[PDB]
């Protein structure tokens, strides 16, 4: 139960029959996705520094 | 259990959401913004989120 | 013994398309309302 | 095994609205496997209960119809939206205020209006201009659609299965309209 690999990640979807999108109905700041980790550039998503 | 009613809005909701601010003042010294947090109707806070 | 250089036309692209730049993940514009500000255009990665 | 079934549980179709084909309940099953008789006889006393739930709910709530899957709902068995008639104040009436411009001032700006005194205001319809049809929501699968508790299972000619538990079948086509 000793995981090293945790900060390898990005959009994570969950979709139940591929067209409802969870997050619930479009309840975060992109609809589709669980965004681990934008790693580029855009618009100050990035927190915890 | 969990609290099945109460907690779930139907309503296409948001978790989070920026704001822009409406205007500044570069001062060489000072940077003043003023903002327009404002909620649909049912949308309480605790403000120190 | 001289030859002319190549020419070519240094225009725009095509009706102006790369001036804005779509589809990229970040680096997208937004049309928001004042009182609510979410965003009414979120563009998707595979999307020309 | 044919006397209390684990009951046919439906999946939603999200894009047609329509039912998806149901399936056998494999993600609720008690592994009663190791246990003896004093348990096995309470467990199956616990099924024979929810396959007496779901035909007490399928009674209070479900729309009574002959085909369970149909291809293609009615207009008044689907659940419509039918909010107020739209209350629209119009701001200034022009039957009076167009001749003020001519008159010669200009307006400017924006009771309502000084010049004039009146103001009328009209409704108008906000439902659409006619009722919906094939296809149910997700709420109404919610109602409709409990899961069927199907007794005696297989057990007569065919054709009168229910043919619709088959994930792939057209309902008005006898035939699953397949790779063409």
């Amino acid at each position: 139960g000793t995981f090293y690999l945790n900060h390898t990640f990005k959009k994570v979807s969950i979709m139940f029959d591929s067209s409802v999108s969870w997050p619930g109905n479009d309840r975060l700041l992109t609809p589709n996705e669980f965004e681990i980790k934008r790693t580029v550039d855009g618009e100050g998503y990035n927190v915890a520094q | 259990v969990a609290p099945t009613h109460d907690v779930t809005t139907d309503r296409s909701q948001r978790l989070t959401l920026r704001f822009v601010p409406v205007d500044r003042e570069d001062t060489a010294y000072s940077y003043k913004v003023r903002f327009t947090l404002a909620v649909g109707d049912n949308r309480v806070l605790d403000m120190a989120s | 013994q001289a030859a002319p250089n190549r020419p070519n036309y240094i225009g725009f692209r095509d009706n102006f398309i790369g001036l804005m730049y779509y589809n990229s993940t970040g680096n997208m514009g937004v049309l928001a309302g004042q009182a609510s500000q979410l965003n009414a255009v979120v563009d998707l990665q595979d999307r020309n | 095994s044919k006397e209390i079934p684990t009951p046919y549980m439906w999946s939603y179709q999200p894009q047609m609205g329509l039912a998806a084909g149901a399936s056998q309940d494999y993600s609720s099953r008690m592994n009663w496997l190791s246990a003896g008789p004093h348990m096995i006889g309470r467990v199956n006393g616990i099924r024979a209960t929810r396959n007496q739930i779901l035909l007490e709910q399928a009674a209070l709530t479900s729309t009574p119809r002959s085909q369970l899957n149909p291809p293609n709902w009615p207009a008044v068995q689907v659940y419509q939206e039918n909010p107020a008639p739209t209350t629209v104040l119009l701001p200034r009436d022009a039957e009076a205020e167009v001749q003020m411009t001519n008159s010669g001032a200009q307006l400017a700006g924006g009771g309502r209006s000084s010049f004039t005194p009146r103001q009328a205001y009209l409704t108008l319809q906000s439902s659409s201009s006619q009722p919906r049809s094939g296809g149910i929501g997700t709420l109404q699968f919610v109602e409709e659609f409990v899961p069927s508790v199907y007794f005696n299972p297989f057990s007569g000619a065919p054709g009168l299965y229910p043919d619709d538990f088959i994930p792939n079948y057209d309902a008005v086509s006898e035939s699953v309209d397949g790779y063409d």
